[PDB]
DNA sequence: GTGTAATCTACTGACATCAGAGTTCTTAGA
């Protein structure tokens, strides 16, 4: 520890001192083996530049150290010396135009006025008390810009190739000491040198035992890091990645190590090396395969766990069918599915192994959590851990599984309690006695800063709610500058943590302003913000959500009570902010974390007319997505019994006070109805039939009034069409609009269109005297806007408009000459060429506009379509 | 359904 | 004069003093009332005329400030503290008048005398200091008169960078006093701003070093309700200021403040489009995570006595880059996770999916460390991805001077391993690959700020250079690599330092290929010297507004090889005036701000003098450079190349027809023969007749699309007639010239036979147009 | 001003002591 010390001198003795060729030894190889001897993991920020300090520092000796790398220069050319500022500057801060003989010493005499001598020192000490603050203010900015270089520099017409080894080597070794992944780089490239050289020298007799030496020492720096940095948990890695033998490394150190560092990719490519080079005998080696999926998982590669659980080895296929239900989303399913491999007492072919069910066990741990079942996951990470019945929270330090795999969900698990009003002392309690021993802080202020600086605020420590959130913006920032920039999805997944640092931090600020607190005027303010500050919903997983929202609650409801002497204010920001969180969990296709909150504010919603055309709103919604992919028969159940009922609503029809949501009531019941009449469309003869009891009557209403088995869908179709219509008028009375409105009408008119031309269908095609002509002209309408799928789907128009011919008209005579002519480019070609056909009425005007705006675009096609 | 779980022994 | 020399409970015992003072004189009445006024402008002249080296300005500041601010002294004063800072603000308008701040003999000058120029220098870093944030309707008087009558003098006078720092204080003050809100002579300053703040935005794309950080400081803090209108404009000062701020502290906390008020208050669908090359700036500030004995600490050591209280009552400036570290991470997660994706380089895309191959198929640079028992090899190229990202944006600047010194040692090394021959070609030379990835690194860190690295650079490149024009290697890939490099440094849309460097790059590399080549090869062999040219001429004809601007910054350096040598190739330039020309046809049209190609056609005057110094040989036979815009060849082809500029004066785009008239107006005496405009244009009209004149002093531009034709743009609506508007105004600004210079006899001149736009166009345009446009048509911010 | 003396004035434990208050007895006593 000597050997990271504070003062610069210090830190000079203790490397002068294991530099010495007695302490650690001088030839390379027994150097680069001893090496490993100077850890514990209180250096391991700095082990690799360390180590790579004390190697090429070994070289500082060697008798090329001073020869020229290059023996000639490029040509005659002569050479100068030079120097450079490197002071107190910066370009940008300077404006333009502007004793024996000297016995005489002894000579000298006194004031005999104490009190003008006392002036004197008043004089020098007000003087002296500027000084020091003046000086003490540039040692401020001198102490920032300060530097020093490594190499001199010579000048001259040409480069000056014939350096010194020296004057690389020193800087090489500057840099390392200086930026960790440099030093990743380096230690990791001379590294893989020395190892390439010893065969030049020794036989298999001694690499047999450097091999299993060097082997030995890696076992122990997986085992027994414990802030995981990531430069040097990679770079052990990489490095045995390289050789044999090395490669045989303890598969579950280096997957916790690579799970815990974020740095999935370099832990795969590993185990994938050792899974073809120790197996070119028991087949499975499950612990290294098992090991390589669970690193995967991490990394969201689910569409490749299909090849690592084939039946062929790792055979309980429980884990096949409940990886398929998570690669679907049904988080809920697969939590089911892992419950019961671990309920399962005994097994044909034998018992799972410690390493599948270990699997199942995190698994299923990490389903709870994309899920909210805070009391499932908190029962769960408490339970495996300790035979009492409440169980000692304090055995969790008792082997590296618990703290690894347990104790991360164990501590969110207590914490989220807590934030919905649980007010069990546990937690607080095990952080207090865990506080005590330097290991166990050490982990938790460096990996749990948020979950601390939540934990001291819910007890109003601001202050230490201060000290653990600025802790969690330093540590940050190291990991997330120390993660190579190769990688994409492991720096993306550092990102997702800044914002919430971030609503911690905002608060802490509000919370300690008098002026702030004493009235609502900048509360208003801040609600507006947290309004529209989400994180993003395409993209950011909903572990991350609800870590936004459970705490922006949390802020909202201390707030309220700290302001007691705004409700009207908070429910319309919690309701809001709520509801974002359920329609981005329908956008990334999390069902049943979109239930549980819609079950939870449908009794809030009740009360108002906003919040209950919205609940009603966003719970259809949430159907839709629901019943698209539910099978054959359970679509008419999932879309028809309930949802169809909802959108019909007395208070809905409250004088259409704004038409936006009219528009989006009018897309719902009707998408709605196409659903219930394409579902018999897939099977006209067993859905009713089948479905025999409840929803028969209110299907009458939902439908033609006719007992005609056929006519239903007929009539279903019918009340669609007209909702369809209605929601065009609301739209063109407001790109969010008309649009998509369009669109939809465009699409279920034309897939109306296909299903048609599959047979005769005489009283259809009555109504069909409008489709296609409620096609042309809306669908298009959308072409002069970016309205890419309709521009996608205009193939379609020129062969309906030959095979159902009179409705041509509605094409030509009116807008497809209102088309900006640049629209229609795309596959000119085509259009073009059909110039024989009597539909090329149609191409004319828009052919015209582009042989005069753009001959280049149409000319080369148009060559060999006007010939023949 | 409930979750629920027993404890386990590392064997190492 | 004395305040200075007491101790510091003495000088509040002196503020008192000279607080009660003033107080007295106002009781009297207004007869002592303008001697107040002299007095504290008076005392101001003293101390902004107190010598300053890089006693002093800020000795004084804490009495002004007490002063200025000291509201309890009336009790222990408001309509004093307000009166007396009206009476301050007043003096430096007084002395800012007095004041010349003339600038003759961007370092190429000094100004008028230094007992002058530094009183200003003085003036500004006190008002600076002592002006800022005293609200309490103090400044509101002041905001629209002082801005105008401070603008006036920075628009006679740019590069005075003063201005721009008084202005920044002017402006923030503003800001927070709620002045701007809701868009009287309010929307007088509203314009002057929004008018100044567009100039500047142009301005600024050709200033440097202190200049642009002062004006920088300056765009970045003007109000929310200015910057949205067309933000793009605003845009690449964020970013350059992103870029300076990583070596020079505050203009990254200016930028932080200008970031943080755009977010919130600008509208989030006019916002969402820039954020994507905003935020991509910020990496430099989290790039790099940098890896006591004082008298209190002694004191408190022997005891808790009432001595530790003496110290910390007494123990009770630039922001630290560890504050700007939090500030960014704080402020980066400010944006909310739907903006702040956009750190990373682009959302997922090709774009770093084609970064995942290595710089080089195979590994260069195998380098055998020196040990004394063995040789182990390490491939040096694994280094540079990371090591150049260090040299350039790492924000601790002892890991950037460290990081710049092994990437010198490394290219050094670079140059002799390839110079020892690896292999000799038969492919892509050994290492151009690398040389293609390395080259514009070395120009985008010579012109770093930081000036330890600059001194390394500079030199460095302009050796490596000089190396690069050689008997051998002037035809070597390794020198077209270099060229296409530092032809594409000076484009750069996103920076005005790097441009001028790449351009005195440009300056040496056109040099040395003259000098240290032997010719023998030059005409033809290369693909440099002529290359040059042909080159530059399509960066000029670009539709690309950094693609113009780029090929005139190439010529802005390279006149003087014109002043030396090319006897011949003087021909090339006679192509080029035409290709240049030319160019600003396609100036008029659009992108105004960034758009300062229009100031570079002032490169055209050397084009012009080049003729002035040789004229006597442009009338030498049979010298018959093919040029642009003339269909035959031709021998005495360099006369009616004078008449080309004639028929090139009444063309719609207004800079090129004003550049065209007075070249042309100079370029008649300097035919042979007649030698006076009037004198040679005698002939023209007295045998071409009025109709000729007509056809080209209406027709001109791009031959004759019917530039005699008014009634019809009368009758024919369209934006797109603007562009006739601009016609009409040439089709004026011919007839101002020809007869004000007693060119032509006017009666002559203002026809008979067809010359409609002067009878029927100006007529209706003052009839019908010039007060008739309320909204109007001929049959939003564009109009107005 | 800043720092190191030298040295006065406090506080406490402990011991004597006046006063002041609680307690039993004589004479003068309805």
């Amino acid at each position: 520890q000597g050997l990271i010390d504070e003062n610069p001198g210090l830190q000079l003795i203790i490397r002068n001192f294991w530099s010495h060729e007695t302490r650690l030894p001088s030839n390379t190889l027994d150097r680069l083996l001893a090496l490993n001897s100077l850890y514990s993991p209180k250096i391991e920020v700095h082990f690799l530049s360390l180590a790579t300090n004390f190697l090429l520092e070994m070289t500082s000796m060697s008798p090329d150290y001073p020869n020229p790398m290059f023996e000639h220069p490029l040509s005659e050319c002569e050479f100068q010396e030079y120097t450079i500022d490197s002071d107190w500057r910066f370009r940008s801060t300077v404006l333009t135009p502007m004793g024996r003989t000297d016995l005489l010493r002894l000579r000298r005499r006194f004031m005999r006025d104490q009190e003008k001598l006392s002036l004197m020192y008043a004089r020098k000490g007000v003087a002296e008390q500027k000084r020091e603050k003046e000086i003490k203010s540039e040692l401020k900015m001198k102490q920032d810009a300060q530097v020093v270089l490594y190499r001199s520099y010579r000048h001259g017409d040409l480069p000056d190739i014939q350096i010194k080894h020296s004057s690389l080597i020193t800087p090489l070794q500057a840099v390392a000491q200086r930026d960790p992944i440099i030093a990743k780089q380096l230690f990791s490239s001379l590294f893989s040198g020395i190892l390439k050289e010893m065969d030049k020298f020794k036989t298999l007799s001694e690499k047999n035992n450097i091999t299993q030496k060097l082997l030995q020492d890696f076992n122990r720096f997986l085992n027994t890091t414990f802030s995981f940095f990531p430069p040097f948990v990679s770079c052990i890695q990489d490095i045995s990645c390289q050789h044999a033998a090395l490669l045989s490394l303890d598969p579950a150190a280096v997957s916790a190590g690579c799970l815990a560092s974020l740095q999935q990719p370099v832990g795969i490519r590993l185990l994938e090396e050792a899974l073809l080079r120790l197996l070119p005998r028991l087949p499975p080696d499950v612990l290294r395969w098992v090991e390589l999926a669970k690193l995967y998982r991490s990394i969201g590669e689910y569409d490749v766990l299909r090849g690592i659980f084939t039946s062929e080895i790792g055979t309980k296929q429980i884990t096949q069918s409940a990886l398929l239900a998570e690669a679907r989303s049904d988080y809920s399913e697969a939590a089911k599915q892992y419950d019961e491999a671990l309920n399962k007492q005994d097994w044909v072919d034998g018992e799972p192994t410690e390493a599948e069910k270990d699997f199942w066990e995190l698994a299923s741990l990490d389903c709870y959590n994309h899920l909210a079942e805070w009391k499932s996951l908190e029962y769960c990470s408490t339970a495996s851990i300790d035979s009492e019945n409440p169980p000692d929270l304090n055995k969790i330090w008792s082997e590296p599984f618990y703290q690894e795999t347990y104790l991360p969900y164990m501590i969110r698990s207590k914490l989220k309690l807590l934030l919905q009003g649980e007010a069990d002392q546990s937690l607080l309690t095990f952080i207090d006695k865990a506080m005590h021993g330097e290991l166990q802080k050490a982990i938790l202020e460096l990996h749990y800063s948020q979950e601390l600086s939540l934990l001291y605020l819910l007890q109003d420590d601001v202050d230490r709610a201060k000290y653990y959130i600025q802790n969690g913006i330093q540590s940050f920032m190291q990991n997330y500058s120390s993660i190579d920039v190769l990688l994409h999805q492991s720096r993306l997944t550092k990102l997702q943590s800044v914002q919430a640092l971030t609503e911690i931090q905002e608060f802490i600020s509000f919370i300690s302003k008098q002026g702030n607190l004493s009235s609502q005027v900048p509360l208003k303010r801040l609600l507006n913000t947290w309004t529209n500050r989400y994180p993003d919903a395409k993209m950011d997983p909903m572990n991350i959500w609800d870590d936004i929202i459970t705490n922006r609650c949390f802020f909202l409801s201390k707030i309220e009570e700290k302001l007691t002497p705004i409700s009207s204010l908070i429910r319309s920001c919690k309701f809001s902010m709520k509801m974002k969180m359920i329609d981005s969990a329908r956008k990334q296709n999390n069902f049943s974390l979109a239930m549980k909150l819609l079950k939870e504010l449908h009794k809030e919603s009740k009360t108002r007319d906003d919040w209950l055309v919205s609940w009603v709103q966003s719970y259809c919604r949430l159907s839709h997505c629901r019943s698209r992919s539910q099978g054959c028969s359970e679509q008419v159940l999932t879309v028809l019994k309930t949802v169809s009922l909802l959108d019909e609503n007395n208070v809905s029809s409250y004088l259409s006070k704004n038409i936006l949501a009219f528009r989006d009531q009018n897309i719902l019941l009707g998408t709605t109805y196409r659903i219930i009449a394409n579902a018999l469309s897939s099977e006209p003869a067993c859905l009713a039939e089948i479905e025999e009891d409840k929803a028969r009557r209110i299907l009458e209403l939902s439908g033609s009034s006719s007992e005609d088995s056929e006519k239903v869908i007929a009539g279903l179709y019918q009340r669609a069409f007209q909702h369809l219509s209605e929601a065009v008028q609301a739209a063109e009375e407001e790109a969010a609009g008309v649009i998509d409105a369009y669109m939809t009408l465009a699409d279920f008119c034309d897939q109306q269109l296909r299903k048609e031309e599959e047979n005769a269908s005489v009283i259809d095609s009555a109504e069909l005297q409008a489709y296609p002509a409620l096609v042309v002209e809306k669908m298009l309408k959308a072409l002069k806007l970016n309205s890419n799928e309709a521009r996608l789907k205009f193939p379609r128009l020129l062969q309906i408009i030959e095979r159902y011919p009179e409705e041509t008209l509605s094409l030509m005579t009116k807008e497809i000459s209102s088309v900006p002519c640049w629209q229609f480019i795309s596959w000119i070609s085509h259009m073009v060429a059909l110039l024989d056909k009597d539909q090329a009425v149609a191409v004319q005007h828009s052919v015209e506009e582009i042989t005069d705006n753009y001959p280049q675009a149409i000319v080369y096609p148009f060559i060999i379509s006007s010939e023949s | 359904a409930p979750s629920r779980k027993r404890r386990q022994r590392m064997q190492r | 004069d004395s305040f200075p020399q007491y101790s510091p409970k003495m000088q509040l015992v002196c503020c008192r003093a000279i607080v009660k003072v003033f107080l007295a004189l106002a009781a009297k009445g207004p007869v002592l009332r303008n001697c107040i006024s002299t007095v504290v402008h008076q005392g101001l002249i003293r101390i902004c005329s107190k010598p300053v080296v890089l006693p002093t300005y800020k000795d004084y500041v804490d009495l002004f400030r007490h002063l200025l601010s000291s509201d309890q002294m009336m009790d222990s004063s408001e309509s004093l503290n307000h009166l007396l800072y009206d009476e301050f603000v007043k003096s430096v308008l007084k002395i800012v008048e007095k004041l010349d701040l003339t600038l003759e003999i961007a370092a190429n000058l000094h100004p008028a005398k230094p007992k002058d120029f530094s009183a200003f220098i003085n003036l500004v870093e006190f008002c600076r200091e002592i002006l800022p944030e005293k609200q309490a309707e103090f400044f509101e008087p002041w905001v629209y008169s002082f801005s105008y009558e401070l603008i006036l003098q920075s628009t006679r006078l740019p590069l005075i960078s003063g201005f721009y720092k008084l202005l920044s204080i002017t402006v923030r003050n503003a800001k927070k006093i709620k002045y701007f809100e809701g868009v009287p002579e309010k929307y007088s300053c509203f314009a002057l701003f929004v008018k100044f703040g567009k100039e500047v935005a142009v301005k600024m794309k050709q200033y440097k070093d202190e200049l642009l950080a002062s004006c920088l400081t300056f765009l970045l803090s003007l109000p929310h309700n200015i910057i949205e209108l067309d933000v793009r404009a605003y845009v690449p000062a964020l970013q350059m200021a992103f870029k300076l701020g990583l070596s020079y502290t505050p203009l990254a906390e200016v930028g932080l403040n200008a970031l943080e008020e755009w977010s919130i208050y600008i509208d989030r669908h006019v916002m969402q489009p820039y954020y994507k090359d905003i935020l991509p700036c910020l990496d430099g500030y989290l790039k790099t995570s940098a890896l006591e004995v004082s008298a209190l600490s002694r004191a408190a050591q022997k005891g808790f006595n009432k001595v530790v209280l003496k110290h910390l009552k007494k123990t009770k400036e630039a922001i630290s880059l560890e504050e700007i570290r939090i500030r960014v991470v704080q402020m980066l997660g400010s944006l909310g996770g739907q903006i702040n994706k956009n750190l990373l380089t682009v959302t997922s895309s090709d774009e770093m999916m084609k970064s995942y191959v290595a710089w080089d198929r195979e590994k260069r640079l195998s380098f055998a460390v020196p040990f004394r028992e063995m040789k182990p090899v390490i491939f040096l190229d694994v280094f540079l991805p990371r090591v150049t990202e260090l040299a350039l944006t790492a924000s601790d600047r002892q890991t950037k001077v460290a990081a710049c010194e092994l990437l010198h040692s490394m290219v050094m090394f670079m140059l002799g391993k390839a110079t020892q021959m690896p292999e000799g070609g038969q492919g892509a030379p050994p290492m151009y690959q690398l040389y293609k990835r390395t080259f514009p690194v070395l120009l985008r860190l010579a012109c770093d700020v930081d000036q330890v690295t600059r001194q390394l650079y500079e030199p460095l490149v302009m050796q490596l250079i000089h190396w690069f024009t050689n008997n051998k290697k002037f035809e070597s890939q390794d020198t077209v690599a270099l060229l296409e490099a530092i032809l594409d440094g000076i484009v750069d849309p996103v920076d005005s330092t790097l441009r001028d460097f790449c351009g005195r790059c440009i300056r040496e590399f056109l040099k040395w290929s003259i000098k240290q080549i032997t010719p023998q090869q030059q005409e033809k062999s290369p693909v440099n010297t002529k290359s040059l040219f042909k080159r530059l001429y399509s960066l000029a004809l670009h539709p690309n507004a950094f693609k113009r601007l780029g090929a005139s910054l190439a010529f802005n350096n390279i006149y003087r090889e014109f002043r030396e040598e090319e006897s011949l190739v003087e021909q090339f330039v006679f192509e080029a005036l035409v290709i240049y020309m030319e160019s600003l046809a396609l100036a008029h049209a659009d992108e105004k701000s960034l758009g300062t190609i229009q100031q570079c056609c002032d490169a055209i005057d050397h084009l012009c003098r080049i003729i002035e110094k040789k004229h006597v040989s442009l009338n030498k036979a049979k010298k018959r450079r093919l040029p642009r815009g003339f269909p035959p060849s031709a021998s005495l082809c360099l006369l009616d190349l004078v008449k080309w500029l004639l028929a090139h004066c009444g063309r719609p785009q207004t800079e090129c027809r004003h550049k065209s008239i007075e070249l042309f107006y100079k370029f008649v005496p300097l035919l042979p023969g007649n030698r006076s405009p009037n004198l040679w244009l005698k002939d023209v009209l007295k045998e071409e007749g009025v109709s000729f004149l007509i056809n080209t002093f209406e027709g001109g531009g791009c031959g004759q699309p019917s530039g005699i034709l008014a009634q019809p743009t009368l009758l024919y609506s369209l934006q797109a007639t603007l562009c006739w508007l601009d016609l009409l105004l040439a089709a004026l600004e011919c007839y101002n010239t020809f007869i004000g210079e007693r060119t032509v006899g006017a009666l002559q001149v203002l026809g008979t036979e067809a010359q409609s736009s002067l009878l029927k166009a100006v007529a209706f345009f003052l009839e019908s147009i010039a007060m008739h446009d309320i909204i109007a048509a001929e049959k939003s911010p564009q109009e107005g």
